[PDB]
């Protein structure tokens, strides 16, 4: 089977920038390549066939380059809509494979992570179990990494996190992580915290809460 | 066949 | 207009077997080949194979050999993907396609067909306020949906009144059963005084339970 | 009977190019009239004959033409794990010449074609190609309905059904005035014959070069048969396209099938959904009843009518005797729906395999009486067996059954004068229109200007 | 009568009148008598005998040979025609009758070249040809003493679409792509000259074997025309009776089908088998017409056979048709024999007697009265038929000159089609009078020097 290396897998950009995507093969293909796009959501769309032709339908800003084992996509001018993922796939040979995929996310001045944790509510515990959840909301870049303590101490058995797609009208990323123990387990202890670590800052941002406290 | 055979 | 019409969403157990349909809309599927490609989130795509559903001659990626099987009838005009013995691994999107003008291209997609393979029985969504910790300028309240099967589940503030500043989070597989969690921002004046209430729905179960977030 | 014999102009090509096969007029986006002239034996890059196109500007001395360029070079492309293959050596490119709007047409029926898999193949064949141009802006475009990428292994399986790689698209082409391109492909389906239709917008749009198979879905290609009536028939060895049926939204084909039924030879008149309409079967085996189609309303009444070439007819002689000199047959159509009956009038050749009927065109109205007049060649006709041009008028009652008009060849023995023939254009805008008659034989083609009547 | 109330002037005319007309030279002749009258008449007016110019229209022969009992031996001194020449003499618008003897003579020379279709299609008919030469001498010896074979084979034009052009290895071994191999494909090739040793034929055969090609319809018209065209080679005997066999389970390629290889150049009806003795032209030359195929075979009075299998028995009956003197058998494992066939294509072809009439001029016209069977007279007819080797026929035969014509020496030719021997008829038209070679130019005796005194009239002389 052919590889498809495909990078960068993401970039941060901004409208009007003219952007563009490589693709490599584990050998040549002679420009039997295909540049496909995934708006956010919905299905696929062709781009391009065979190198640089353009699929019908598809703006000119679009275009395929490139011969033997290394081709690109490029969009001059990018537009609102440009803003999603896009693939490589070569058909040079069976099987058909693709590359890993390239994200187009909208670039923005950096923003700190506003943290938020909420212990187990009355019903869950009853219940017999306890959920510890920390919202991380509004911030950018996309990295970032949560950690949970017990006591001090650290945990990462029991944790569920979830991030949210680069919101519309801010461009932001937020984040849920969720510890869950149970009841028992829960009451085991007494300082629950999370600790968010982005670039925003050298220093971790911390919040935390006591059991039996309040 | 339609073609050059028996 | 070329467009193909895939199948609704499929949910079935583990070790079953489904059969999806890609219908062709616009022109005559005998016209040229029809691939099948597999999608998921980490892993990516994937090319199943294909099928000319003029000779109803077909290729595999080895694979999917023996998993996967495409067939197509030319009198319905649509063409067919039949998983057996299905697996945990098995639960992706799977998008028919077709060429433009080249033979060997890839430019016409179906919209796509989920599938989930579980076992887990239609369950009831387990609704938890989330009010924060006996401060500052700005209050920001949660809800924690737990526990339930299978998708989707329409979260709303007040019924859909608050609308803005608020953050629903993708739903979560844990073990066998969704998980998701909604956050909401408001001044420091606006809670506990104005009255904020989790209103969450789930079609499947056909149950939609309310529960207002109550000051520790 | 009003051409001028007297002053020609003569147009030449290369030698050994058979400048003249093939012949059209061509009008530019101004309505400027050209001829375009096809030359399937001209040498190409590697000094192999490949065939190839000229573009003739009017010019009433006339003289060499510049050449229409086409791509010539032998294309390979390796795709989903396969390599395809195409060869222009000996292609016969201008085997054929058609001219529609500001579009020229030129085909090469014997351009081979074959796909490699492993140690596979489709075999090496020729499914024929054609090639578009639009000379004022640069554009090209390449149609080659037959090629496919089925291996040799499969036909066999499924007894050489729908087996298109003789086709030989290309060997006869026209083009309706909506513009839908019509193929016809003698060697189609085993040697059955078959034809290719695609709309021309639709044929540009979607060719693009480098790819070799792609699709052209507005398409439309006739069926495989399992009737051994039909089978090396050569369905398709000529085309035209005319009024059939009464309804003018639906146009009609015309299929030659010179060697229909055991060489008995027909023709059929067909809707655009390959639905025979009527059916002209040959009236002697091997005559080659159906080699050449012509389509034109000869009596005045509105309905086109029909002509059949059959150029090797032996005609009846003393002593019980036959006399290979070749026969034209005249149909017309009659008022409203009705089946076209036996032939109105019956033309036959004089000089003995002098080929009469080889040849029929269409010369619109050439004296301005009122009924649009035919030419007939005999490529190998007159005393002398050098060439001769017949023409005939038009009346109220069909056609007239002597010839008002004799053009003897101007070239010398072997040029194979009239072997092409076209009229119905007033290419010196004089008000009359014109012939033009190829001798591929002699590399030349000579141009016969309309005059005022003498008489 | 007629010869007198026309009023003629001078003695050439007399006789124009009629055939029954005569004109008196005598010097001594009556005030008013006529000269152009009846024999009788003038003898009775005293006329000198001598004087009187009565041409009658006779007709001897000058050649008479007896016909050949025996066809055989001999350097070709055989007559089946008899007589061989005749001289014819008219008067205007008179005719005469003579008669002409033909004999299908026994034991005549025969020759019988072979064309075999040795295309894949004929794997399963190869059985017809397994030990011709022995089984083709035996039943033959029984009508000819003196009989020679040849052979030759085809296939069809090598080149494409008819020919498979890959992989390079189908090129050698046209059945490559399958599991078994053969003979690369060919045109047409001389095998075997005309002989008579008959072992050369079976050893030749035996070395045979068949090659492949795309399309059903073969080459076998390309063929026909070069076993006709290249005598030297084929071998043909001047005097023997030619039988030309063509063998095939397909359907023929014709005129025009070349095209579909890029050839149009039409066949020229010239030999192009060389010392390699294959068909050089088969790929530059577009297959003969039946008109071209007719004209050679009767040319170098060949006769084609048609010996193809059932399957196609009625296309080729057709197209034997449209080549006059053709005969069909049927190639099949079950029939009177196949390949007896042969002798009773030969039978049918030696039933008939047809005259055939050459270099006749436009003011004769001539009539037949056929004599077949048992004295069987049958009027305006000129050809038999239900006739056996070693039967002899007769035609009555009557010339009828219509006035008199400008040359009075002429010759024509009665020669039945597909013999050797001939009948020549030396046609001699009588119009004039001994006495016109004695005439008096510029005569005293008329109009003292403006006249021509010739056969005891005045006659206006040149320039008047
Ligand atoms: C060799 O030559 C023979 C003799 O020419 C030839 O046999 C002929 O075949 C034709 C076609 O099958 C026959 O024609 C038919 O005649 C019958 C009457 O007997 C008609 O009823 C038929 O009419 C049908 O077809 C018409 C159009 O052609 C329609 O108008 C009509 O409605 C019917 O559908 C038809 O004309 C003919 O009878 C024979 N002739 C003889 C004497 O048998 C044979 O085909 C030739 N063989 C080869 C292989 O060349
Ligand atoms: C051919 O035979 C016909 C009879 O069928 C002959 O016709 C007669 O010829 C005799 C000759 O004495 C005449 O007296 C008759 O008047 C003729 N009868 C008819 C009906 O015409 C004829 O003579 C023969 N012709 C030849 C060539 O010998
Ligand atoms: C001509 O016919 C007569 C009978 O009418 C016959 O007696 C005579 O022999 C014939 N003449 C010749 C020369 O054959
Ligand atoms: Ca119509
Ligand atoms: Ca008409
Ligand atoms: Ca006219
Ligand atoms: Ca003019
Ligand atoms: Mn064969
Ligand atoms: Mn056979
Ligand atoms: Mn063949």
């Amino acid at each position: 089977d052919i590889l498809m290396t495909q990078s960068p897998s993401s970039m941060s950009v901004s409208l009007g920038d003219t952007v563009s995507i490589t693709c490599h093969a584990s050998q040549g293909i002679s420009s039997n390549i295909g540049w496909l796009q995934q708006k956010p959501g919905k299905s696929f769309m062709g781009l391009i066939y065979y190198g640089t032709n353009l699929v019908d339908g598809v703006p000119s800003r679009f275009s395929g380059s490139g011969s033997g084992a290394d081709y690109s996509l490029t969009i001059s001018s990018l537009d609102s809509e440009d803003f999603a993922d896009y693939y490589c796939v070569q058909y040079a040979q069976l099987p058909y494979t693709f590359g890993g995929g390239t994200k187009l996310e909208i670039k923005r001045a950096d923003a700190a992570p506003t943290v938020s944790i909420f212990p187990p509510s009355s019903e869950q515990l009853t219940s017999g179990g306890a959920s510890v959840v920390c919202f991380l909301n509004n911030f950018y870049p996309k990295d970032i990494n949560v950690k949970w303590k017990i006591d001090g101490s650290e945990r990462q058995n029991g944790v569920l996190n979830s991030w949210t797609d680069q919101d519309s009208k801010d461009s932001t990323y937020s984040m849920s992580s969720t510890l869950t123990l149970t009841k028992d387990e829960y009451e085991r202890h007494n300082s629950y915290t999370c600790e968010a670590t982005h670039k925003t800052s050298t220093s971790p941002i911390v919040k935390s809460f006591n059991r039996n406290e309040c | 066949g339609r073609g050059d055979s028996p | 207009e070329v467009q193909l019409q895939q199948s609704g969403a499929e949910l079935v157990k583990p070790g079953a077997s489904v059969k999806l349909s890609c219908t062709a809309s616009g022109f005559n599927i005998k016209d040229t080949y029809v691939h099948w490609v597999k999608q998921r989130p980490e892993q990516g795509l994937e090319w199943i194979g294909r099928i000319d559903p003029a000779n109803g001659y077909t290729k595999y990626d080895p694979k999917f050999q023996g998993k996967a099987t495409i067939t197509a009838d030319t009198s319905s005009n649509t063409a067919y993907l039949q998983l057996s013995s299905l697996t945990s691994e098995d639960t992706a999107v799977y998008y028919c396609v077709r060429p433009l003008y080249d033979y060997y291209a890839m430019d016409y997609w179906g919209q796509g067909t989920s599938v989930t393979v579980s076992s887990a029985k239609t369950t009831a969504p387990s609704v938890y306020p989330l009010a924060p910790v006996c401060t500052g300028s700005s209050v920001t309240l949660g809800c924690l949906v737990k526990g339930y099967f299978p998708e989707p589940v329409t979260l709303t503030w007040n019924s859909g009144s608050l609308s803005s500043g608020v953050h629903t989070f993708p739903a979560v597989l844990q073990s066998d059963l969704y998980t998701l969690s909604s956050s909401v921002t408001v001044t420091s004046s606006t809670w506990p005084s104005q009255s904020i209430t989790c209103n969450v729905a789930h079609p499947a179960s056909s149950t939609k339970v309310d529960k207002k977030i109550e000051p520790r | 009977l009003n051409l001028d014999p007297v002053q020609l102009t003569f147009y030449a090509g290369p030698n050994g190019s058979q400048f003249g096969f093939s012949l059209d007029f061509h009008k530019d986006s101004h309505g400027r009239v050209a001829i375009v002239v096809g030359a399937p034996r001209t040498l190409g890059p590697s000094q192999e004959e490949t065939g190839g196109v000229f573009l003739c500007p009017w010019r009433a001395e006339g003289g060499q033409c510049p050449s229409l360029l086409f791509d010539l070079r032998d294309e390979t492309r390796n795709v989903g794990s396969q390599t395809l293959q195409t060869f222009k050596a000996r292609q016969g490119l201008g085997a054929s010449v058609v001219s529609w709007s500001d579009v020229i047409v030129a085909c090469a029926p014997w351009q081979h074609w074959n796909v490699l898999e492993k140690t596979e193949e489709a075999e090496k064949t020729p499914v024929g190609s054609c090639f578009l141009a639009q000379p004022e802006s640069g554009r090209r475009a390449e149609y080659s309905p037959c090629r496919g990428n089925t291996l040799s292994r499969i036909y066999v399986e499924n007894d050489f059904s729908w087996d298109k790689r003789y086709c030989e698209a290309g060997f006869s082409s026209v083009v309706t005035q909506a513009g839908e391109l019509v193929l016809g492909a003698p060697g189609g389906y085993y040697f059955l014959g078959l034809l290719a239709q695609a709309p021309v917008a639709d044929i540009f749009s979607s060719y693009r070069p480098g790819i070799l198979l792609w699709h052209v879905s507005s398409q439309s290609l006739s069926f495989d048969s399992s009737n051994p009536e039909y089978f090396d028939g050569y369905w398709g060895y000529s085309v035209a396209v005319g009024e059939f049926d009464g309804d003018l939204n639906t146009t009609e084909y015309v299929v030659g099938a010179p060697t229909w039924s055991w060489t008995l030879g027909a023709v059929e008149i067909l809707d655009s959904y390959y639905q025979r309409l009527h059916r002209l079967r040959g009236e002697q085996m091997a005559s080659y009843f159906g080699h050449s189609v012509a389509v034109t309303d000869v009596n005045g009444d509105g309905r086109h009518d029909l002509l059949v070439g059959a150029p090797l007819y032996m005609e009846s002689r003393a002593d019980r005797k036959l006399a290979e000199v070749g026969r034209v047959y005249l149909f017309l159509q009659p008022r409203g729906p009705h089946a076209l009956g036996a032939p109105s009038l019956l033309l036959t050749g004089t000089q003995l395999y002098g080929r009469f009927g080889s040849a029929i065109a269409p010369l619109g109205d050439l004296d301005r009486d009122g009924y649009n007049d035919i030419a007939v060649a005999a490529p190998y006709g007159g005393p002398s067996g050098r060439g001769q041009v017949l023409v005939f008028l038009g009346q109220s009652e069909g056609l007239r059954s002597r010839p008002s008009q004799v053009l003897d060849s101007p070239f010398p023995t072997g040029s194979a004068f009239g072997f092409s023939l076209r009229g119905a254009v007033d290419i010196d805008d004089n008000g009359y229109p014109d012939l033009i008659v190829g001798a591929y034989g002699a590399n030349q083609v000579a141009v016969y200007r309309a005059q005022p009547v003498v008489k | 009568n007629i010869c007198t109330t026309r009023g003629v002037s001078s003695c050439q005319q007399c006789l124009a009148v009629s055939p029954m007309c005569a004109w008196c030279s005598d010097e001594a002749l009556p005030l008013g008598s006529p000269r152009c009258d009846l024999k009788e008449n003038l003898l009775k007016d005293n006329c000198a005998p001598e004087s009187i110019e009565f041409p009658v229209s006779e007709a001897r022969v000058l050649e008479d040979r007896p016909l050949s009992d025996k066809g055989s031996g001999d350097s070709s001194q055989v007559t089946q025609v008899s007589p061989q020449r005749i001289a014819l003499r008219l008067r205007p618008d008179d005719s005469k009758n003579f008669s002409i003897q033909v004999r299908q003579v026994e034991d005549y020379p025969v020759d019988i070249y072979y064309l075999m279709d040795l295309s894949y299609s004929m794997k399963d008919d190869l059985w017809s040809i397994q030990n011709l030469g022995t089984k083709l001498a035996t039943q033959m010896r029984k009508l000819t003493s003196n009989l020679r074979i040849g052979f030759g084979a085809f296939v069809d034009k090598p080149v494409s679409p008819y020919m498979y052009i890959s992989p390079p290895e189908a090129l050698e071994n046209p059945c490559y792509d399958m599991k078994t191999t053969c003979l690369p494909m060919f045109g047409y090739k001389h095998v075997l000259t005309l002989t008579d040793q008959v072992t050369r034929f079976n050893e030749e055969v035996k070395k045979q074997s068949v090659s492949r090609n795309r399309d059903a319809p073969e080459g076998g018209f390309d063929a026909i025309m070069q076993a006709t065209v290249c005598d030297e080679k084929i071998g043909w005997r001047n005097d023997a009776s030619h039988l030309l066999v063509f063998t095939t389970d397909a359907k023929t390629h014709i005129a025009l089908d070349g095209r579909l290889a890029g050839i149009v150049q039409p066949n020229d009806g010239q030999c192009h088998v060389g010392s390699d003795n294959h068909y050089s032209a088969s790929t530059t030359m577009d297959y003969p017409s039946l008109g071209l195929m007719t004209e050679k075979l009767s040319q170098k009075n060949i006769n084609l056979i048609f010996a193809v299998t059932e399957n196609v028995v009625n296309l080729y009956q057709n197209y034997s048709e449209l080549i006059p003197g053709t005969t069909v058998g049927v190639l099949s494992m079950d029939s009177s024999n196949v390949l007896q066939l042969i002798v009773d294509a030969y039978g049918k072809i030696r039933s008939k007697v047809e005259l055939e009439v050459r270099d006749l001029p436009e003011e004769l016209s001539l009539s037949f009265n056929a004599t077949c069977l048992n004295n069987e007279v049958i009027p305006g007819l000129k050809s038999c038929m239900g006739l056996k080797i070693g039967d002899t026929v007769s035609f009555s035969i009557e010339a009828k000159v219509r006035g008199c014509p400008q040359e009075k020496e002429k010759s024509f030719t009665i020669k039945p089609v597909g013999f050797k021997d001939s009948l020549i008829v030396q046609v001699t038209f009588d119009c004039d009078c001994a006495c016109q070679a004695q005439a008096e130019p510029n005569s005293h005796r008329c109009n003292n020097g403006n006249g021509t005194f010739e056969c005891g009239v005045c006659r206006c002389g040149p320039g008047w």
